[PDB]
RNA sequence: UCCUAAAGAGUAACGGAGGAGUACGAAGGUGCGCUCAGACCGGUCGGAAAUCGGUCGCAGAGUAUAAAGGCAAAAGCGCG
RNA sequence: GCUUGACGAUCAUAGAGCGUUGGAACCACCUGAUCCCUUCCCGAACUCAGAAGUGAAACGACGCAUCGCCGAUGGUAGUGUGGGGUCUCCCCAUGUGAGAGUAGGUCAUCGUCAAGC
């Protein structure tokens, strides 16, 4: 389109940077119905844990606000430490850290998981 | 149109300038459709014979390898600029059925009276020959006939104006482009 | 005479003149032409003592190419002058020929006509060429 | 932003608010 | 409210009338610039906060100002950088603005035509220049300077400029 | 007019080719402006000179897209 | 800085060509954003050219300062 | 393996152009901007609150070698060592062997999970 690529144009700069230094990434991916959040292992072809929205236990026609967000960065943690993975970094793919991606950044912290 | 040929099983640098000298020969080689590569050795004496006549560019000509026979069209001539004689000879397996392209003379058939010449300066100054081909095998363009004894003084000859006869086509009107032929002008 | 209307540098190198000529043996435009099968190179104002002589033994029509062209400015140096003091300024310019390269063309003409032209031009040029035909 | 500045009494009010003012209320188009 | 003017009598009857398919293909106005062009008097420093002043009466809103790009020493010097002043209007203070046109930006003309159609770019845009700020409500005579310089720049949703006649004989004044 | 003044040759080139072992700061290469680009374990200093980090072997790999010469050194 | 210089470094001539004896408190740091030149069509006093809108672009622009080697995590442009 | 998303692997035989085609899951446009927030002006972009509509545009797949891109074999240029000649240039023995062009190829190939069979 024109949207998608020009987020992907501000995407690269710190996602390279994080292969670099050969962090556990920790991803996200914006929609307008709903959020999507995974971390990916230091290799950028291998995912260790993934939670949604789409899942089969959290549809409910509300994602979409705020409100559905603090969840979704709430049961992503306990997949993480479940897996065994703390020191993250978090690649905010071209989207400005203020609304719905800042929201599940910090559902994360509180779930016991840290940066 | 025959030829007869060998096998010449020694390549190489050395081993090819030493038949040019010693026997009199000429390299060749043999490619195709559905076969390998094959290197042929051919005497300067016989080329010469062929490379004389007029149309045998665009001309199926047979080929005796061993007793191995092959109709065989010739698209290359590797020549020598300094003296002038042939050089390796880069001719072409022809199956029964496929796409074929190659080169036909021209000859501007009827201009000892035009009328750019006989009423106007007169002046007939040919740019181009060697007019390419696209045909199938089955009917070989030895050459194209083209008129200029009514084209008159200020106009030139396109390629869409000679035709191309009896299932032929033309490469350059496959492209964007229509190339000048002839021209007829003024004398200084 | 022939000359770039301007240059990017001013004076060049000497080089070699070796090798052959693959490209530039080849007749494109007429149907008879003079190649020569000697090295040496031409000084561009030979080039216009044998095109005047083409250009007078046909009087009536034709038409002439010219495939050569000097770009290759050459020095000289004054007299009564030590070695040493820089270099010395352009006086001509020279092309370079290697054996195989057409030099003029013809059309529009006889067979035979033409064949005693290259004759006159042949005559100002320090090279043997020879006599060649359109294939 | 808060810069820039309306005059919605006029603009809100009504196209045809008599041909006094706006000089013509009946028609637009002179031809 | 030529937006309620369009959406009910406009907008469905276009669907049938160009052989469109669905709803979306239906050309639509996307915004209107203006660019006045305050290119005369260069080193002036004292017309381009006039020129301000006089487009953010007839708009609402306020303007910015254009700087140069190059020394183009055979119209003017870099010296007076600033050159233009333009308004991009998006969707609220389209349809409220486009009724000033056509409706009473026509009698104070004193014109023939009030739009020629023939000029159109290739893709469906129209462009227009208006001679005199004269033709604005609430706006002085006296202390007005009749040195206003003003254009009209049209964007649409068109594929080609046919299209656009289509839409602007609706909302018609040529 | 007259023309002498020639300078005095800065000595660049590329150092340690294409197996090697390096210790932890030696000086790959002396470059002028990127034609090797910062690969795996290397540190692309001030005016562009690649030195290593850790140690190895050296790789000179191209990669990806634009075609760029990337220099990584492999524990190996 | 380029060429002579022979595909590692180095390498002469009163051999061919050019530049420096400085600027900058932001022209530095950082975070956040954003793309060139040119062509062309339309558009009021400008017109081969100013500002505006549009498509085509595919770095042919730009780099405080010579030329060479570079530049989409743009080393280019704007803001706190 | 087929469906759509995310992240890679490899950087044109993976590109461009033309044609064709997809929904109600996904995705995209869309509807509003009161409430976060934003624009050297502008809800365009950025952001938030959503499910009236649409698959048009966009985006994937599916076809076409028309442009592009890869590219043989043979010959040829040049060149290391040893000798030659009419010696500002070439030749012989021997090792090495392009570039250009020709026959033809190409509408990519994989991996990791999450929702579909
Ligand atoms: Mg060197
Ligand atoms: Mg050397
Ligand atoms: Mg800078
Ligand atoms: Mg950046
Ligand atoms: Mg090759």
């Amino acid at each position: 389109s024109v949207k998608k690529e020009t987020r992907l144009r501000r995407a690269r700069k710190a996602r390279l940077k994080m292969r670099e230094l050969e962090t556990v990434r920790l991803c996200v991916y914006r929609s307008s119905q709903h959020i999507y959040a995974q971390v990916i292992a230091a290799d950028g072809g291998k995912v260790l844990a993934s939670a949604s929205t789409l899942d089969k236990d959290l549809r409910e026609g509300a994602t979409g606000n705020i409100d559905a967000a603090k969840k979704v960065g709430q049961l992503v943690a306990e997949r993480a430490k479940a897996a065994g993975v703390t020191q993250v970094a978090f690649d905010r793919s071209g989207f400005k850290y203020h609304g719905r991606v800042k929201a599940l950044a910090d559902a994360a912290r509180e779930g016991g998981l840290e940066f | 149109f025959i030829v007869n040929a060998q096998v010449r099983s020694d390549l190489g640098k050395g081993a090819s300038r030493r038949l040019r000298r010693n026997a009199g020969l000429v390299p060749a080689v043999v490619y195709g459709g559905d076969k390998e590569p094959q290197s042929v050795t051919l005497e300067l004496r016989e080329i010469a014979k062929l490379l004389e006549n007029e149309a045998a560019f665009s001309h199926v000509i047979a080929l005796n390898v061993g007793g191995v026979k092959e109709t065989v069209l010739i698209k290359a001539l590797q020549r020598h600029p300094a003296k002038g004689f042939v050089m390796h000879a880069d001719f072409l397996r022809v199956v029964a059925d496929h796409k074929l392209t190659a080169h036909v003379p021209l000859h501007f058939i009827n201009e000892e009276v035009a009328v750019g010449v006989k009423q106007a300066g007169g002046e007939i100054s040919h740019t181009i020959s060697e007019v390419e081909v696209s045909c199938l095998p089955k009917d070989l363009p030895e050459f194209i006939e083209v008129d200029m004894a009514k084209v008159e003084l200020g106009q030139i000859v396109h390629l869409s104006d000679l035709k191309a006869p009896k299932g032929v086509e033309l490469v350059q009107l496959a492209h964007g482009n229509d190339l000048a032929v002839a021209n007829i002008h003024a004398s200084r | 005479m022939l000359q770039p209307k301007r240059t990017k540098f001013r004076k060049q190198m000497t080089g070699h003149n070796r090798g052959l000529a693959h490209r530039g043996s080849k007749v494109s435009f007429g149907e008879y032409a003079l190649k020569a099968t000697s090295r040496g190179r031409l000084t561009a104002r030979q080039i216009e003592s044998a095109r005047r002589a083409l250009t007078r033994h046909v009087k009536r029509g034709g038409k002439i190419w010219i495939r050569v062209f000097p770009d290759k400015p050459v020095t000289k140096k004054p007299l009564e002058v030590r070695m040493g003091k820089g270099k010395g300024g352009v006086e001509y310019w020279v092309a370079q020929i290697q054996p195989g390269k057409v030099l003029y063309e013809i059309e529009g003409v006889s067979e035979e006509l033409a064949r005693e032209a290259f004759a006159l031009a042949a005559a100002k040029l320090p090279l043997a060429t020879s006599f060649v035909k359109r294939t | 932003k808060a810069d820039i500045h309306p005059t919605y009494e006029a603009i809100e009010a009504t196209c045809s608010c008599g041909n006094v003012i706006k000089t013509r209320s009946t028609l637009c188009k002179p031809i | 409210r030529l937006k309620e003017l369009y959406r009910k009598e406009i907008a469905p009857k276009l669907k049938e009338e160009l052989q469109l398919a669905n709803v979306m293909e239906v050309p639509r106005v996307t915004k209107i610039t203006l660019n006045m062009g305050l290119g005369e008097a260069v080193g002036d420093k004292k017309i381009i906060e006039n020129a301000v002043a006089d487009l953010e009466k007839i708009t609402g809103q306020k303007p910015v100002v254009t700087y140069a790009r190059k020394s183009i020493a055979g119209f003017k010097i870099r010296e007076g950088w600033p050159i233009g002043v333009k308004v991009t209007l998006r969707s609220d203070r389209m349809y409220e603005f486009l009724d000033r046109l056509l409706s009473i930006s026509l009698p104070r003309v004193r014109d023939f035509r009030g739009l020629n159609a023939k000029s159109f770019d290739g893709r469906g845009n129209y462009s227009m220049g208006v001679k005199e700020q004269i033709i604005f409500p609430e706006i002085d005579y006296d202390k007005i300077d009749a040195l206003r310089g003003l254009d009209i720049t049209l964007t649409t949703t068109a594929r080609t400029d046919d299209e656009g006649r289509a839409l602007l004989r609706a909302f018609k004044f040529p | 007019t007259r023309n002498g003044r020639d300078s005095e040759s800065k000595r660049l080139g590329v150092k340690l080719f294409g197996g090697q072992a390096v210790k932890a700061g030696n000086i790959l290469v002396r470059l002028r402006g990127t034609k090797f680009h910062a690969g795996y374990g290397v540190g692309l200093g001030k005016d562009h000179t690649l030195f290593a980090k850790v140690d190895g072997v050296v790789k000179f790999e191209t990669k990806g897209a634009f075609g760029r010469k990337y220099v990584s050194i492999v524990a190996a």
